[PDB]
């Protein structure tokens, strides 16, 4: 029934709302280059094997 | 409070941000407010901060907080079970193993120097696998001491079963420790051995009626070869066919007949069973003492690391922004946690909110429901900041 | 009591608001987009 608890709750909810999106974007940006590098290596390996 | 706390000091784990201040001292640090503004001026503050772990989202932090609270309660019950198992052996009194140095260092010095140091843990992995591995290691350590105590109870039950065959009332006991080659002859089918248990008052009636008790008896056998606390043991030699008439006259005489046969394997197995049960219980107690001590130490270290990780996860989940906070452990004296809990809760109660703060002191636990634990999955007490009650 | 149960079972990760209606009470909560299941 106090405004300071709602202001502190919104002030924590904003930082948690930003930290969740940053925590997801760091994971997706961490995995995407490794997956693209793995597929880019495998396709070149299969193409070199077919060429030989 | 605690089931294993007799004369041990109490500690309160509190967590707050690095930019917070109390309500009874504006413009002062929390360390100076805890040291100087403490109740009675004897409040001891120690470092309890640890390194931050990788967090993916709040959904994994809520499940890690609930699993950290359930693993903290299971580790707290497993520490009290190993403490009660070690106290039941008579190896630790009510003023030892609760107020002495554990891990080769004191509780305040080891708790102040606890900076997330482990020998099987890492700082780059998930905290859920470390908390589940610590809870599984503490549960296996308590289960090993419980299995050793159950094996010691089975060895004590085997020794108590061998104690009834070793001596006592002549109803199930057989003579296997006072047998000789001059009182029981079983080398031929003509003569045999029959035991007759008679009372102290009926000794003259059994000695006088021993010749008329059955036909084909051996005289001069009325002697006290064994003695009990409710009857006397006598030896009588006769044929196998006269055992029915001697047992019928012994049952009609109000005597107690004993069925015994001359055999060395029965006395050898009867003595070897009591010797193997006594050696098995004697080895099981010595193994259960060291297993209970090592399981108590590993359950204490795993309970401390699980309590620090649960306090950091509860402070990070309850606090939100910023990600870093000031987490420390305050050492309080015995019978003084109510004033420090009411002063710390009243001073730090305005940080969370004015509608969720209430006056409370100490830690009151119950058998129907453990209160004052700060559970995030079950119904319990809640405060504006992170507050944990630990009773040693 | 719902705000006390939500604060005791979820911490300070929600909003406590009340609106008068015609009786009924208008409530509104705020949280993350990935915590809709919890």
């Amino acid at each position: 029934l106090t405004p300071n608890q709602v202001n502190d709750e919104l002030n924590k909810m904003q930082a948690f709302i930003r930290k969740e999106a940053e925590e997801k974007a760091k994971e997706i940006q961490l995995k995407a280059d490794q997956e693209y590098e793995i597929e880019k290596t495998n396709i070149v390996r299969n193409e070199t094997n077919n060429i030989d | 409070m605690a089931t294993a706390l007799y004369t041990a000091n109490d500690f309160i784990l509190i967590s707050l941000p690095q930019n917070a201040q109390p309500v009874t001292a504006p413009g002062s640090k929390t360390d100076s407010w805890f040291n100087e503004t403490l109740i009675g001026g004897r409040a001891f503050v120690s470092d309890f901060k640890i390194p931050e772990f990788k967090i993916g989202s709040l959904d994994t932090l809520i499940v890690e907080s609930e699993e950290l609270s359930k693993v903290d309660n299971q580790i707290g019950a497993s520490i009290g079970k190993i403490i009660e198992i070690l106290q039941g052996l008579n190896e630790t009194s009510t003023n030892a193993y609760r107020t002495l140095p554990i891990n080769n260092m004191p509780v305040p010095e080891y708790l102040e120097n606890f900076q997330w140091q482990t020998r099987k843990f890492k700082l780059d992995k998930s905290i859920k696998d470390l908390i589940t591995l610590i809870s599984n290691e503490s549960s296996q350590l308590d289960a090993d001491v419980r299995a050793t105590y159950a094996n010691y109870n089975s060895a004590k039950t085997n020794l108590a079963a061998a104690e009834r065959k070793k001596t006592g009332d002549l109803s199930v006991r057989s003579l296997h420790d006072i047998v000789k080659p001059e009182d029981f002859v079983l080398n031929s089918e003509h003569l045999t051995t029959v035991l007759v248990a008679v009372p102290k008052s009926l000794k003259s009636d059994f000695e006088k009626s021993y010749e008329t008790l059955s036909k084909n008896v051996v005289p001069a056998s009325a002697s006290v070869i064994a003695e009990d606390a409710e009857y006397v043991l006598f030896n009588v030699h006769l044929f196998k066919k006269n055992v029915q008439e001697f047992t019928t006259a012994a049952r009609e005489k109000k005597f107690i007949p004993r069925e015994f046969n001359y055999s060395e394997e029965l006395i050898d197995q009867l003595k070897k069973e009591h010797d193997s049960a006594a050696s098995l219980e004697q080895s099981l107690r010595v193994q259960l003492v060291r297993l209970a001590k090592t399981a108590y130490v590993d359950v204490f270290i795993n309970w401390f690391h699980i309590k620090a990780l649960r306090v950091y996860v509860e402070s990070v989940l309850r606090y939100g922004l910023p990600p870093h906070f000031n987490i420390k452990i305050i050492a309080v004296p015995p019978k003084n946690l109510s004033k420090c809990k009411s002063e710390l809760i009243d001073a730090f109660g305005f940080l969370g909110g004015n509608a969720f703060m209430k006056d409370k002191k100490g830690k009151i636990n119950k058998q129907d429901t453990s209160l004052h634990q700060y559970a995030s999955l079950v119904d319990t007490e809640y405060e504006p900041f992170v507050m944990y009650i630990i009773n040693l | 009591l719902e705000q006390i149960l939500w604060r005791v079972l979820r911490g300070n990760l929600f909003f406590k608001t009340v609106e008068i209606e015609q009786k009924n009470a208008f409530i509104v909560f705020s949280h993350g987009d990935l915590i809709i299941k919890r």
